[PDB]
């Protein structure tokens, strides 16, 4: 469909949109507890923290994170990722470069060709575009025709 | 939503690719099991493959397996290349291989992942565990309020 | 203008929008028969297929297609490699990585850009957006106003 | 905001549309004069110019250009080096290829995802898209109805 | 249709580069006429680039050149540079050259094909073919039909 | 205009990132007093990035510096650096270092300029210059007019 997202709530109510229902899954094959580990993104923690010389060094560089199994999200995450796997092997064998691949730029792309690729059906499935302030206008307009 | 509007990603810095353990889908991962699904093979080149976050891995492997002359069977590591950043236990293993070709290549389309790079192939010397990428929308909000 | 498309028909009738009329282009300096090569993107025919150790290798690694002249599009084909190699290698001058290259994810921006860059005037040449359904919900809305 | 453009008066009148003002931006501790440097990208200027062969070199690969304070724009280029740096090392820290890395397809990328990511409300901030053809031809429609 | 907007494109993937040979283009390609486009120059940097399908080419080269002392004239290939995939003649030609500095440069401006990867320059020893890429949009069912 | 919209993008070539020097910064330049704002270390990764256009440097350096038994504490250059384009003065050094370790990595977060390529590390024997980039739209255009 489309990169799944990761939203909080409507401490730390965390909302994941992929379900594999949309495939035989039910139960679990997963650990609830998930821990996990990102390079520090903090923002001048240390004032000079940004700077590679006074970062903290490949030692400290991670930030350590933790999410639960709210609505057994954690475990569609975990069977995301074995999915994911198929059409990645498959994305690389075609790739050349062995070195590395930003598959992060690909995906950037891919959800705006989604988008943004075809041409759009105004109020249609499929196409992003908002109507509201527009009709509205247009009542606003039909407002001013009075006397 | 069921919807594809239903989203929004405002910088490519939001593409999140999560990489988890094989571990944490419950798969044994006792060197001497683990090692089932590792094999080596000719014309198959070595594809990695960038990510951002991952899960704290349970068990990981530093691997050197050469041929019988003492030439390694596992690729030289990449400049890029980093041990795995969070590894509760490390399984260091170092021998050789009578009879086996080409590059170590995993059984089961899995990657090996190291320090936020994902291969085909394991990179000798270097710290790795077992495991898959997901790709999720996070903005920066919902990922501070994360790992703070 | 934008990346040309090829298509199927309106066996295997073939469709290539470029055309090198839009250049002092006449007859054939081409062949006819063009016979290509390209990775095997096939889905699960060995069913292991996807997984490297248990894909082909290099030697069984391509797939194989023909293209014929239906109408004169190969040679459109040759023609358009020919005249892409000038800014190709002005691109190519500019960049200073050596090693790679990836044209493909530049011409998926470029697509992108020329289409949404800028900003749209409704209705108009060089941007595109569907009104049928948004006039037709206009008209739908005037047809409620009876009675 | 958004990637700042950099446009010819409304000889050489130029306008740079980034103020720092929107940060203690005052005065100068900057030169006025600008010269500056860029790869030929001439066109067939010597005619087989963009064949590497016949290409100048790396010697003479260089082209010559002068930036002038008109308006402090080029102090506000300068400002704008100083502050784009804490976020341009925060954006390396994360990523792990050290070879290189596109920063420019990064930019043109997140140009798209700000205008394009999100969903738009017609007529409104935030969002490109326009109407004055579009209600140009409602008002068209209903001139129509007349007899 | 001449549209701006004619032509969709849902994925990334749905751009294909092809690679069309100079030999497909009615071009002289025996070794001693082939050779005369070819020649060596300093000051310039190899530049590569990534396609993703290609002709199958009539005539291949597998060339490498030296000085006089046996250094190499041609660079060594990097990791990604395959021989072509589909030759039907390659010309394996190994020499010297009496008095030529830096690398080999097509003189017409058009590529050296190896497999999915076009060149400025000629690797040693690996096999390639001339040629030239275009741009264009095929999705996955056309592509399917054609290659199948 | 201060709007989201204001400004357009046509292609990607329009992306141009320029270098400036600290010395257009009014930054004291001199070998004694640049080399106060560089500094050795370990546990960090060396980054590079490419950038488009530059400031005709005042001054640059080529340098090189070792350990005591000669081996480099500078990294070697890789494939894509190259001499910084256009400098005034070029001040050459080389040396050795009594007790220093890892890389050099510039104190303010600035970056090594070289020929289109900016990083966060000095890259021994080669032509750099201290600096910053910023990005920016030109249309082809208006890059016209500037360069000629
Ligand atoms: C993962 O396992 C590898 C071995 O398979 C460990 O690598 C070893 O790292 C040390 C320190 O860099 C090396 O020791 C030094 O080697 C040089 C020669 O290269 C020698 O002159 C020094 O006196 C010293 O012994 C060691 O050779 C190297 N081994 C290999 C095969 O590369 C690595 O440290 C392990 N990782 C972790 C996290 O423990
Ligand atoms: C294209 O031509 C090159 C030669 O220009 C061919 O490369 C040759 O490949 C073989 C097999 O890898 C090499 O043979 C082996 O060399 C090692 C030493 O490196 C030696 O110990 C072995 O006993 C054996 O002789 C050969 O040296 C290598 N030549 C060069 C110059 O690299 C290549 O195979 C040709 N491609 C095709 C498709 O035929
Ligand atoms: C920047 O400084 C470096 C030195 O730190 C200069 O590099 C030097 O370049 C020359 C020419 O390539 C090298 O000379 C030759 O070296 C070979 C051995 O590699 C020798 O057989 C030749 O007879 C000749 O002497 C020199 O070794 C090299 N030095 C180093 C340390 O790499 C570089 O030229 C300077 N850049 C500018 C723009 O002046
Ligand atoms: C980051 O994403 C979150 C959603 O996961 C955004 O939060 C909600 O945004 C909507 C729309 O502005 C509001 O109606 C909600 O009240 C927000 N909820 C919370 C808890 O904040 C958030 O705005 C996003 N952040 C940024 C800076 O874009
Ligand atoms: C994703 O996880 C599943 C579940 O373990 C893996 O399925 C295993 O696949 C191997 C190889 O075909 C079999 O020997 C096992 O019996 C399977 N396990 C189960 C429980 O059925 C699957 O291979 C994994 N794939 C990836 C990419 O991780
Ligand atoms: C792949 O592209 C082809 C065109 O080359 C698409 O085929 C046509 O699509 C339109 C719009 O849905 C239909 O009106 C035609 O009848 C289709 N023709 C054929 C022969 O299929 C095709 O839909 C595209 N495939 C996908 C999955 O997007
Ligand atoms: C390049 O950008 C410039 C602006 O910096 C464009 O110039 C103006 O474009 C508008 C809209 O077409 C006109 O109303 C102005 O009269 C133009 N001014 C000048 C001096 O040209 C220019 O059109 C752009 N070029 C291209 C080819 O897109
Ligand atoms: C594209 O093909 C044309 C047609 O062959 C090439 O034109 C040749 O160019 C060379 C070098 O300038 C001349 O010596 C030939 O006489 C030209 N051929 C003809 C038939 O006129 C052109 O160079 C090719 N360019 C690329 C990039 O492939
Ligand atoms: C951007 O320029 C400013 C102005 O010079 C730099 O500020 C200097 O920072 C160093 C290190 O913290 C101080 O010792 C100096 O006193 C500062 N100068 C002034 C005039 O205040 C800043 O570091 C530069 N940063 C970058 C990325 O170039």
């Amino acid at each position: 469909d489309e990169s799944p997202s990761f939203n909080t709530s409507t401490n730390i109510s965390l909302t994941f949109s992929y379900f594999p229902d949309k495939s035989g899954e039910n139960e679990n094959d997963c650990d609830a507890e998930l821990r996990i580990w990102s390079v520090q993104e903090d923002d001048l923690a240390a004032g000079l923290s940004w700077i590679p010389f006074f970062g903290p060094g490949i030692e400290g560089l991670y930030t350590a994170g933790l999410i639960k199994n709210q609505n057994n999200l954690v475990c569609r995450l975990r069977r995301l990722a074995n999915q994911t796997a198929k059409s990645l092997e498959l994305l690389l064998r075609v790739t050349t470069e062995e070195r590395t691949f930003s598959l992060i730029n690909r995906h950037a792309i891919d959800f705006l060709l989604t988008r943004w690729g075809g041409t759009c059906k105004v109020l249609g499935p499929d196409c992003c575009i908002g109507i509201e302030d527009l009709s509205k206008n247009i009542s606003e307009q039909i407002d001013k025709i009075r006397k | 939503v069921d919807s594809v509007c239903s989203g929004t990603l405002q910088k490519t810095e939001d593409v999140h690719l999560m990489g988890f353990t094989l571990s944490g889908q419950k798969v044994a991962d006792s060197p001497l099991e683990a090692s089932k699904r590792w094999a080596f093979r000719t014309g198959v080149p070595p594809k990695n493959v960038e990510y951002t976050e991952g899960e704290e891995a349970k068990t990981c492997y530093n691997i050197s397996v050469t041929d019988p002359s003492g030439k390694s069977l596992l690729l030289d590591p990449p400049s890029n290349i980093r041990d795995y950043p969070k590894c509760k236990t490390v399984h260091h293993i170092q021998g050789q291989n009578p009879h086996a070709q080409g590059i170590a290549l995993h059984l089961w389309g899995a990657f090996f992942l190291y320090d936020r790079v994902a291969s085909t192939t394991m990179y000798r010397g270097k710290v790795f565990t077992e495991g898959n990428i997901a790709a999720m929308i996070v903005n920066k909000t919902v990922h501070r309020m994360i790992f703070s």
